[PDB]
């Protein structure tokens, strides 16, 4: 019912799930239900902060031209206040550092996941709530910064796969400022999507 | 709590064609929140352990070890849900009050196994499954021919043309659709354990309706019918065999 919530952008019936769930916790009642929504996962092992990253991902540059069943305007609008509210709710605070630092089928976190699918506002979201936790766990016997950076770039994650380094490769296909002229610019051939010699893509899209 | 969808493919197809299916799927849960239909809400509640669809009707078996079944049509207005069930669901005649372990169907009859090993049959054609007045135990006419009269059957794998299982004791026996029943003195094979089998125990059956697959504790064996290029392989080397090379006196027996 939650993950539902979550994926239809109900923002009111999230915060009002929420709300019991707070109670269920002072109140020592329903912890088995706690537990089991934040053991929910939908597929690629995508648990309910990655299920909220990815719906914060854009779909269109028209959308974004215009800000410089659920629509488009509200969906972002209510993806965003819901990865926020879990990332604040009381509810969750023991579990956040769980559910960030988990990664996806793909490796990634959710704040991994954010950057990788250009969700730029939920990664920062994500990446202030993380420094947030690690500054709560200091008094584990870790070092505040193994948590910290498990839950940005976990060890032992492939350096090419880094936040940073991805940031700066998301760049945008040539078409989107070439259109279908041909100008001179690198090309690469990639038999594992069918782009024989005779087709080809630029060297953005090789790299992403 | 769970709901039921039904999803439908034409066949042959494509993978992604059914990826979308399933996308449509999951689209409705998402965009519409629609409630379930009456016949099978009861089931929303309810624990499903398997699941097995007929030529003309959908059968259910529960952990609590009920069994159910229903009429259902896919309709060509969504061809071109796609299925379309009766009001009318049925409920095992348990009239023996004995619990179901599995399910499997057949074109012609839904097949049944209770925790006492039984083989039940019930054809869709008939309100009642087949009892035998002059045996409580047997409620598949044929199972003294495979001789799962005597022995517990504890798994079962059946679809459209062939039926198998699995008894306690490791004793493998298959059956075929009635419609095959006049052939099936090929196709059939009464209770035993093959000694390829021996040494480990069934794990589970996976059966279709070619043939047979045992799910055996450290290997895999199988036994039905062979695909296309391997009867075509061994066709010809009959032919070829009986082409390559006569004392022909009266009284010869000739072809």
């Amino acid at each position: 019912t939650l993950m539902q919530h979550i994926l239809r952008c109900d923002y009111e019936a999230c915060r009002q799930y929420l709300m019991n769930l707070e109670q269920a916790v002072v109140l020592e009642q329903n912890l088995q239900m706690l537990q089991t929504f934040i053991s929910h996962r939908c597929d690629g092992n995508r648990n309910i902060l990655h299920a909220c990253v990815s719906v914060c991902f854009p779909t269109s540059n028209k959308e974004t031209k215009e800000e410089e069943v659920v629509e488009s305007k509200d969906r972002k609008a209510n993806a965003h206040f819901i990865l926020k509210l879990l990332c604040d709710s009381v509810v969750l605070q023991p579990y956040l550092r769980e559910l960030l630092s988990a990664k996806d089928a793909r490796g990634m976190t959710p704040f991994m996941s954010a950057v990788s699918g250009r969700a730029y506002p939920a990664a920062i979201t994500i990446l202030e709530t993380a420094q947030k936790i690690a500054k709560a766990e200091i008094s584990s016997s870790e070092k505040e910064e193994d948590v910290f950076m498990g839950m940005v770039c976990p060890s032992g994650t492939n350096p090419d796969d880094s936040p940073l380094y991805v940031l700066c490769c998301n760049d945008t296909c040539s078409f989107t400022w070439t259109g279908a002229e041909h100008i001179n610019q690198d090309i690469f051939e990639c038999r594992t999507c069918g782009l024989l010699e005779s087709l080809c893509c630029c060297t953005e899209c090789a790299r992403v | 709590m769970t709901s039921i969808h039904f999803v439908v493919h034409p066949l042959p197809g494509t993978e992604d064609q059914l990826n979308d299916r399933l996308r449509e799927v999951s689209e409705k849960l998402n965009k519409y929140n629609l409630n379930s239909h009456p016949p099978l809400n009861v089931l929303e509640q309810a624990t499903i352990k398997q699941c097995v669809v007929g030529p003309n009707h959908a059968a259910f078996l529960l952990e609590d070890g009920r069994v159910c079944r229903i009429g259902f049509s896919v309709q060509p207005d969504r061809l071109e849900s796609p299925v379309s069930l009766g009001e009318d669901l049925q409920w095992w005649p348990d009239k023996d009050g004995t619990k179901f372990i599995c399910i499997g169907a057949l074109y012609s009859e839904l097949l049944a196994v209770s925790s006492k090993g039984e083989l039940y049959q019930w054809k869709w054609s008939e309100s009642e499954p087949y009892r035998n007045a002059q045996n409580p135990s047997l409620h598949h006419p044929r199972a003294t021919f495979l001789g799962l009269t005597n022995e517990k059957i504890v798994l079962l794998s059946a679809n459209s043309i062939r039926a198998t299982v699995a008894t306690e004791n490791n004793k493998v026996a298959t059956w075929v659709d009635e419609t095959l029943s006049s052939v099936a003195s090929k196709l059939e094979h009464t209770a035993q354990t093959y000694s390829e089998l021996q040494g480990e125990r069934i794990v589970s059956l996976h059966c279709c309706a070619l043939y047979t697959c045992a799910q055996l504790e450290n290997s895999l064996y199988w036994w039905g019918v062979v695909p296309f290029s391997q009867r075509k392989k061994m066709l010809e080397k009959a032919r070829a065999k009986n082409k390559k090379p006569p004392n022909i006196t009266v009284g010869t027996q000739v072809c």
